[PDB]
RNA sequence: GUGAAAUUCUUGGAUUUAUUGAAGACUAACUACUGCGAAAGCAUUUGCCAAGGACGUUUUCAUUAAUCAAGAACGAAAGUUAGGGGAUCGAAGAUGAUCAGAUACCGUCGUAGUCUUAACCAUAAACUAUGCCGACUAGGGAUCGGGUGGUGUUUUUUUAAUGA
């Protein structure tokens, strides 16, 4: 009483899925591109990074680990990818 | 008396309330330097109040007038009025309510805040 | 308190973060002050 | 299946399914080894440095970037450790409740999860002498870790 | 624990089948259930399936029309000599006309009877009728 | 005080009233078809000591896995040995009343014990009266913890937390 071709199955049904319950297992999570204020420095960061990235010549730091995803710092400007 | 945020604490710092006035006070007197006793203010916490000093003064003028219009309403055996307060530098907005009752006295009375020693801190 | 919350995005691609009830980018300024 | 305990929780990570280098990284392979070589001669296990190079330089994975293992690298470049890691962890965190059992005896919980920490000690400490990575006549005791550790 | 991965494959499809659902996923996967469903496919029994990679260990879908009575396994791998052929199927197998033992010989995965063709022997997999 | 009296002790006035203080226990209601722990078991505050679950992770290595005689740890209550206090309750025991009725079979004192330290002691209706590890096979609502997304309201605003 629940139809569905799994081998074409909704990319929404696949992006609610578990992640590893997805048809193929990958990673959910990504990496970003910051500028800070104090130097406008464009760094990569992990969208759940463990530890509080700071920016290089400003020792100001971008985000703070807390539990699944990084919380950044306020007053950073930036991307995916 | 009520308004629409809560009164924490009102005390007096009057110099003949801690009994070192020159003389002691005579009802109707007011003719002393130390006739009119200071009554400092305190209301409630407010997350909502203005952040900006001149602003935050001027809401504490409002309150005062509040205070004002209402005693004016269902306290009429006493007088009130408005004085520029101005005793302390670079702050050109300060009002004491100042109150006369018919018992003879006479008191200034002026809001403190948190907000205030914040936006002082910030200066 | 538009001004802050409304989305801002820079000309590259890079959008800013902003907390609750935050109010003024002179202020977010005087944070990183 | 969580063994030696009743949990079946799983809270794991996965992996991207292209094996090659991502196309936004744009650093040296080399560069990549010196920051790892510096930061194991500062002291920091292959697991922490892996995370730091996650999270600081945005290197995704050690072995897709590059061809190496970041254990690999470390004793290719003369910094491979005495005993792996997580044996290491295992006998520190086995001393540090010692000591905690010494200032208090009473925990009898202490002394079953030390028991169960020996149990697990025992079960790497034979698997790594099968790999003989470990020393053949090399012996778990509570005076040889904490020896060892301290 | 999880011992034997084909096995668990071939009681997921019994099970799918018996629930009288219409295709069947199993992971993991190796060459020897790619082999097994390939004689299957070819016999008819089933309808058609597709294999998907992961790196760890694939995955397989199987598309099944009707013709799945009771897929098996002998979970101790036998030796199967000349004789013991016809003892087994006189083991296993209701009737003698049909139904498939699965035998493994140097020459690879095939029946009873494409064994004895052959003149093939080696050990036992399970069976299809 | 019981079903009923009665032993009991009250002019040096009990019970009671108010003001306390000491003792030793206990941690109710909140409290759940909740939570935690291998079980037994675990509810006052705070701190410390460690530990652990689960969730999140593009961290690690690469079979290190399961079942397991021998052996090891724990194991309610009570009980046993050496200490402590020992409020309450309380196997024993001692008595009042033995009155009709047990439909309404006790009342009072009180040793051990009750708790603690150091040991033993290893039983329980120690039950989900139901081997383990692993895989598959109905839905529908829950809740708890973790995380995610967005929505709103409460919330708050150059502050140390943005929580509900
Ligand atoms: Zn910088």
């Amino acid at each position: 009483v629940l139809v569905q071709d799994l081998l074409h199955p909704t990319a929404a049904s696949e992006a609610r899925k578990h992640k590893l319950k997805t048809l193929v297992q990958g990673p959910r999570s990504y990496f970003l591109d910051v500028k800070c204020p104090g130097c406008l420095n464009i760094t990569t960061v992990f969208s759940h990074a463990q530890t509080a990235v700071t920016c290089e010549s400003c020792s100001t730091i971008l985000c703070t680990p807390t539990g699944g995803k990084a919380k950044l710092s306020e007053g950073t400007s930036f991307r995916r990818k | 008396m009520k308004l629409p945020l809560s009164v924490k604490s009102i005390l007096p710092v009057g110099s003949a309330f801690r009994y070192t006035s020159l003389c002691q006070p005579v009802p109707f007197a007011y003719s002393d330097p130390d006739f009119f006793q200071d009554v400092i203010l305190e209301f409630e916490t407010s997350p909502k109040w203005p952040d900006e000093i001149t602003s935050l003064e001027k809401a504490k003028t409002a309150f005062l007038l509040k205070i004002q219009e209402e005693l004016s309403a269902n306290s009429s055996t006493y007088r009130s009025f408005f004085s520029r307060d101005e005793s302390i530098p670079y702050n050109l907005e300060i009002v004491t309510l100042n109150i006369l009752t018919p018992e003879g006295y006479g008191f200034k009375f002026r809001v403190l805040t948190e907000r205030d020693e914040i936006l002082y801190l910030r200066a | 308190q538009e001004d802050v919350q409304s989305s801002i995005v820079d000309e590259d691609g890079f959008t800013l973060v902003v907390g609750k009830n935050t109010k003024s980018l002179n202020s977010i300024r005087k944070k990183i002050l | 299946g969580r063994m030696h305990s009743a949990g079946k929780g799983i809270s794991s990570s996965a992996i991207p399914y292209s094996r090659n280098a991502p196309a936004w990284f744009k650093l040296s392979s080399e560069s990549v080894i010196e920051q790892i070589v510096k930061y194991a001669r500062k002291g920091l296990t292959p697991s922490q440095i892996g995370v730091l190079l996650r999270d600081a330089h945005g290197v995704t994975q050690a072995r897709v970037i590059t061809g190496n293992k970041i254990m690999r690298i470390l004793k290719s470049n003369g910094l491979a450790p005495e005993i792996p890691e997580d044996l290491y962890y295992l006998i520190k965190k086995a001393v540090s409740v010692r000591k905690h059992l010494e200032r208090n005896r009473k925990d009898k919980d202490a002394k079953f999860r030390l028991i169960l920490i020996e149990s697990r000690i025992h079960r790497l400490a034979r698997y790594y002498r099968t790999v003989a990575v470990l020393p053949p006549n090399w012996k778990y005791e509570s005076a040889t870790a904490s020896a060892l550790v301290n | 624990t999880r011992s034997s991965v084909l096995a668990d494959a071939l009681n997921a499809i019994n099970n799918a089948e018996k629930t009288g659902k219409r295709q069947v996923l199993i992971r993991p996967s190796s060459k020897v259930i790619i082999k097994f469903l390939q004689v299957m496919q070819k016999h008819g029994y089933i309808g058609e399936f597709e294999y998907i990679d992961d790196h760890r260990s694939g995955k397989i879908v199987v598309q099944l029309n009707g013709r799945l009575n009771k897929c098996g396994v002998i979970s101790p791998r036998f030796n199967v000599k000349i004789g013991d052929i016809e003892k087994w199927t006189a083991n296993l197998l209701p009737a003698r006309q049909f139904g498939y033992v699965i035998l493994t010989t140097s020459a690879g995965i095939m029946d009873h009877e494409e064994a004895r063709r052959k003149h093939v022997s080696g050990k036992i997999l399970g069976f299809v009728y």
